[PDB]
């Protein structure tokens, strides 16, 4: 799809040198600071062979320094990899028996890169 | 028996996962050591497993699955089933374990190990990923036994000076998504070595703590990742990644997971020891501390020392709710006011009889009291 987007001090994996290719792509955290968003990665087709990446690059910053966030909950929604403690950036993720399937906890407490997903 | 135990999910939410069990009977046979195991694996309905393998300690990483639940994803993949002293992991794909044997031995059926993870998991097949700025040091991370255990050195010395270090790290393979995190705030050069920073590893609770130091050394370091939470899921050659920041450099490593034998699996002997002049000796069991002085079941299975052969005169009788006292047995056990059994053997003999008698009471830690008798 043409050249990954870049992150803040963070890590764009293995895609070779394809030319819009770039089949899969991992973004990490940048060490330090706990990576706020989806991490995966992979080039969608389009109906030409230069596309766009699935996903906008998450952000790889602080999130409250050690402080905690409120509990992200949604009435369609589990807590699949998701506890009552928190720390910096953990996330959860979402899911239903009948929307997005996750959300980080940033410095602005309540949600990270993105609000907590609804559901149908 | 009946040992209860509670898992939570810590780190990320990787498919496979390591419930360790230490805690049904298990005996020091040192011969024969036959061992019917029954597993019950619940999920969401209940798709009950009949999960069957009888190994002695001569193949430690068996793993038939003859299910009658269904079609499930993947039960006790066996890289290190048996490894360890009593630890029998139960590995799923990349949840409310209900195992219900170790050994029979007599009758008595029960164990139990709950974890509070999703009851039906996620597949988890990583596509193929390499980092490309990851400079492969090809070093062998061999998972010995069930726990990681590498010396990798550590990404680079920059600004080492007020550092707020961080060793976020992940292991691939096949179809595995661990990743594994530094917990306890941001560790920063404290002490020349042994940082002894807590790693999450995710997995599971991880009964044995897991964790990394960083060896730090005047400037080149070194870094000792130890993550528990490594099972048969991987793949027979993998790649871990370590992602070591300063002030992001990565690191990468061939895995390689070994299915051998441990050095003992037998439960922890408390090597008490009589000493008797009269051939018909008799030992008093001691109370076991994790029991209350009442119990409505309490067994002292006398074993003999080296059993070539098969089961004999032995009696593990002498339980309570009702139990029969008469041993089969060409020995004979009595007990006293207080629950301590005074367990007779069947004269003895000139030489050592090392009668090994398990006190398992409801509730309480088995006590395998491997006695030796000495003579005059
Ligand atoms: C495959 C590769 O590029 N390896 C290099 C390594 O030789 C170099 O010492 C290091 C410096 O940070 O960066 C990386
Ligand atoms: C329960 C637990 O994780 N305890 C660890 C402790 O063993 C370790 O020495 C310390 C290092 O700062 O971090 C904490
Ligand atoms: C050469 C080698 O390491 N082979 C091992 C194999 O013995 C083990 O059963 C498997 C478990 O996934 O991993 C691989
Ligand atoms: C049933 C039984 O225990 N009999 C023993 C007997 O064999 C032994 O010679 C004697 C020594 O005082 O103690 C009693
Ligand atoms: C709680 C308690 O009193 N335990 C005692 C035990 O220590 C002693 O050896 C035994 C002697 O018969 O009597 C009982
Ligand atoms: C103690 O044992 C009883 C059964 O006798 C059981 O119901 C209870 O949950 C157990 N509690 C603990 C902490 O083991």
């Amino acid at each position: 799809c043409g050249s990954p987007p870049p992150i803040l001090n963070g890590r764009i994996s293995y895609y070779s040198t394809p030319i819009a290719v770039g089949t899969v792509i991992r973004y990490s955290c940048s060490g330090t600071f706990r990576l706020i968003g989806e991490k995966s990665l992979l080039c969608i087709t389009k109906d030409k062979v230069d596309g766009t990446w699935d996903k906008p690059a998450p952000k790889c910053e602080y999130f409250n320094k050690y402080s905690s966030c409120p509990e992200p909950i949604v009435p369609g929604g589990y807590k699949i990899r998701g506890s009552t403690p928190y720390r910096h950036g953990d996330s959860v993720t979402f899911a239903c028996k009948t929307g997005n399937k996750s959300v980080w906890c940033q410095a602005n407490n309540m949600w990270g890169p993105t609000r907590l997903p609804t559901c149908v | 028996y009946t040992i209860q135990s509670l898992i939570h999910l810590t780190g990320e939410d990787p498919g496979f996962f390591n419930v360790e069990i230490p805690e049904f009977p298990f005996y020091p046979t040192c011969n024969v050591c036959t061992a019917d195991v029954n597993v019950t694996i619940n999920f969401d309905h209940q798709l009950d497993l009949d999960f069957g393998q009888l190994t002695p300690h001569t193949k430690a990483v068996y793993q038939p699955r003859g299910a009658f639940g269904g079609s499930e994803n993947a039960t006790n993949l066996f890289l290190l089933e048996l490894l360890g002293a009593g630890e029998l992991a139960l590995t799923m794909r990349s949840e409310s374990v209900d195992v219900y044997f170790q050994d029979v031995f007599g009758t008595m059926w029960c164990h139990h190990a709950e974890m509070q993870n999703p009851v039906y998991l996620i597949p988890e097949t990583v596509p193929y990923i390499k980092w490309d700025n990851c400079n492969s040091t090809n070093i062998t991370a061999v998972v010995r036994a069930q726990g990681l255990d590498v010396t990798l050195p550590l990404s680079l010395p920059t600004s080492a000076q007020d550092s707020n270090f961080s060793v976020k790290t992940q292991m691939l393979g096949n179809e595995i998504d661990i990743e594994c995190i530094m917990e306890d705030g941001e560790i920063s050069q404290v002490l020349p070595g042994d940082n002894k920073f807590n790693i999450t590893c995710s997995g599971y609770e991880s009964h044995v703590p897991s964790g990394g130091i960083l060896t730090s050394t005047s400037y080149a370091y070194s870094l000792r990742l130890t993550p528990r939470p490594v099972s048969r899921f991987l793949g027979n050659n993998s790649i871990l990644y370590v992602f070591y920041s300063g002030n992001d450099y990565c690191i990468q490593s061939n895995i390689v997971f070994s299915d051998e034998i441990p050095a003992s699996q037998d439960m922890p002997t408390n090597t008490t020891d009589i000493t008797y002049v009269g051939d018909n000796a008799t030992y008093s069991v001691p109370m076991v501390t994790s029991e209350d002085a009442n119990s409505p079941n309490v067994t002292v299975t006398a074993f003999w020392a080296w059993p070539n052969n098969t089961e004999t005169d032995f009696k593990c009788k002498w339980t309570l709710t009702s139990g029969t006292p008469s041993g089969c047995e060409n020995i004979s056990g009595a007990f006293a006011s207080n629950r301590t059994f005074d367990i007779t053997v069947s004269g003895l003999g000139t030489a050592p009889k090392t009668l090994i008698i398990t006190r398992t009471a409801t509730n309480a830690t088995t006590t395998t009291h491997k006695v030796i008798f000495s003579k005059a």
